[PDB]
């Protein structure tokens, strides 16, 4: 992947996580499951909508008839016509071809940076009050109840509120 | 031109100015109200053609390519008036043409040969009248069957008179084709007719540019230079695109629908 | 903003500066004022200069009328006259728009990557001899006179001439 | 520079380095050396040698011949002959020019963000295990051998191995 976090540092996807395209799994002393980050996922379905709309709604064709007929006499403009007929059909075709592949590539790279910034909001969020294992995963230093779970996926993490208390944890941990 | 189309303007419409001294011009400017041409009705052949061929051109001079007093002794060059082009009320013609009739009850055939010896091209123009009765015909000509012929060394057509009434157009039930071409330094234009020859007087000496247009505008004429001009006016500047008028003449912007294309250039404006 | 400088972690434009467009805000025991630095705002200047002549100078025509005249009886060829000139009012049109609208944001990322660029010029040079305290401002940990000041602005700022008075004034400071 | 790596606070290229775009210098008690970041360099020649094949191959014409022929009547045709090939010597022409001038300029763009992303990868992988020397070049407080060299280059760099002798480094260095 271009931005390194999906089929990267985060190895797989979650199918238990079924209501949104990026989100949380936690687990604390209420529990475990699942939960899908609402903001990252409804701006990412909004950016999709609006790509599709925009390749599909770009194209606003008139009223037309591409037939035409010649006689036996006529052959060289029936030809003429062919070649406005073939030469439209290789320019859309070739052009309707890359725009899906260049795009593809685009949307999957967007999904990319969506998790690595979706994880690097995180990360710069609990500092040093918790510790990096991989996989995308945060262990905690001090304890996070679902009322501190919530306020880090809301991104009003209160850092100085558990720094004395993981401190503490991580020094002893680290001893 | 202003009263006068290109047509008026060539054949020397009564209504229409003519040029004395040798001329030139960088494009030509008709008002959407030039409305005199050909007072006579009938048909310019390849009109447009000879419009575009005047467009510009750097040399123009008129010369009396049959002078009128010597070169017809056998036929009445005075009689060829009519109340279709008229001047000051009275019957008249075209300035640059001869509406050549019978001297007498005689209408001889007719021989009359130009070569070219101006160093330039000379544009010819010619008009085949077609009376509307039988009558009209014997009355000015004399002849009952009769042939147009003009012959160069590229042109070579017989014009052969089609008598019938038309609707009248200018209080005329006949009518009349104008012709044109262009004589090659050192080439012999040749005309040969029994009747019906509208003959040339004056032709002009030309040397043809690269093809300028025509607009056809009222707006004024002044001494100004421009390096791009429109119908509404000229254009002086070095951008790449205007949205005055689509058709222009000369080195000019690409026209363009938009209102406005501003370039930044500076900053985002944040003050306080 | 692309880069992050304008309307980002520098939040404002200084009227109170005039003569050049990324600059200096300076005080000292000496006074204080608005300058500009001359090299990045002279780079700037030629570039956009060079940027516009060429959007323009590309632009070489030749002498051409674009009217054309056809009788009652040719309204074919006046018809593929006028689909010549819609097509390429079309096509100009088009392009003239999308090129200013592309070009313009473009040029806004240029002004806030030079930004981006000149703060951090200065924060490589002073190191922890001055304390980041935002909006693009720094605090020196040792006096900074107008020779001082200067060198900062010319790219020759002497790290080690001050840097033990620093550090003692930092430790002090942090005490 | 977009980025300010390349000509900026990297102040210049090396000739000694010939197998790749984007590399580094190091040196150890083993001795010193030229080596080439393969993967940022396969990266960029696969995504420039994209972008040249982009410009080249989306042109794809069929067979046409330019040239017509009229008769001394036929001036008005030919003029409108004329503007077609006008216009699209025009059209081509100036959309040439600028498509080469600002994907220019965007390339060079490329190679100096490239730059800045390695060095970044590498400023983020030593933290404090080593000092930013300026220009690009970092020094290290421990030991770092051919192996760990390797390791900073394939971005495996173990920084909890060396904190501690690190650590103890540079607060003699700075004391
Ligand atoms: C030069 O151009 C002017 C027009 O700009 C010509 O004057 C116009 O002449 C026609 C002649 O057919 C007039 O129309 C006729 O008017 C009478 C009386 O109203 C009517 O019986 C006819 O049915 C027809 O409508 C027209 O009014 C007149 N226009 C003006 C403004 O005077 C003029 O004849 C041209 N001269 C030459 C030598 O080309
Ligand atoms: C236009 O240029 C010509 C040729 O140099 C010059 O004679 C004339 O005075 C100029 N007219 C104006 C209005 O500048």
């Amino acid at each position: 992947g271009l931005f390194g976090a999906i089929a990267g540092f985060i190895e797989g996807g979650w199918t238990g996580m079924v209501d949104g395209w990026y989100g949380y799994h936690h687990q604390n002393e209420q529990g475990s499951g699942y939960a899908a980050d609402l903001k990252s996922t409804q701006n990412a379905i909004d950016g999709i909508t609006n790509k599709v709309n925009s390749v599909i709604e770009k194209m606003n064709t008139q009223f037309t008839a591409v037939g035409k007929e010649f006689n036996h006499l006529e052959k060289r403009i029936e030809n003429l016509n062919k070649k406005v007929d073939d030469g439209f059909l290789d320019i859309w075709t070739y052009n309707a071809e890359l725009l899906v592949l260049l795009e593809n590539e685009r949307t999957l790279d967007y999904h990319d940076s969506n998790v690595k910034n979706l994880y690097e909001k995180v990360r710069s969020q609990l500092k040093n009050n918790a510790k990096e294992i991989g996989n995308g995963c945060f262990e905690f230093y001090h304890k996070c109840d679902n009322t501190c779970m919530e306020s880090v996926k809301n991104g009003t993490y209160d850092y100085p509120k558990y720094s004395e208390e993981a401190k503490l944890n991580r020094e002893e941990i680290d001893s | 031109l202003g009263k006068c189309n290109i047509a008026g303007w060539i054949l020397g419409n009564p209504e229409c100015e003519s040029l004395s001294t040798a001329s030139s011009w960088s494009y030509i400017v008709e008002t959407p109200s030039s409305d005199n041409g050909t007072c006579y009705p009938g048909d310019f052949i390849d009109y447009e053609e000879l419009r575009e061929q005047l467009s510009s051109v750097s040399s123009f001079e008129r010369f009396e390519i049959f002078p009128k007093t010597s070169s017809w002794p056998n036929h009445d060059s005075n009689k060829g008036v009519t109340a279709a082009c008229p001047h000051a009320g009275a019957k008249s013609f075209y300035k640059n043409l001869i509406w050549l009739v019978k001297k007498g009850n005689s209408y001889p055939k007719l021989s009359k040969s130009y070569i070219n010896d101006k160093g330039k091209e000379v544009l010819v123009l010619w008009g085949i009248h077609h009376p509307s009765t039988s009558a009209d015909q014997q009355s000015l000509y004399q002849n009952a069957d009769t042939y147009v012929f003009v012959g160069g060394s590229r042109y070579s057509k017989k014009f052969k008179p089609e008598i019938a009434i038309r609707p009248k157009v200018r209080d005329q039930e006949g009518r009349m084709n104008y012709y044109w071409t262009l004589v090659e330094p050192g080439d012999k234009i040749t005309f040969e007719a029994t009747g019906n020859l509208v003959v040339p007087r004056y032709a002009f000496a030309m040397e043809r540019n690269a093809g300028s247009g025509i607009i056809i505008s009222d707006t004024p004429v002044h001494d100004c230079n421009t390096t791009c001009q429109t119908p509404k006016g000229a254009i002086n500047t070095s951008l790449p695109f205007q949205n005055i008028h689509p058709i222009t003449i000369g080195k000019c912007p690409k026209y363009v629908k938009s209102t406005k294309l501003r370039l930044a250039t500076g900053l985002r404006n944040i003050p306080s």
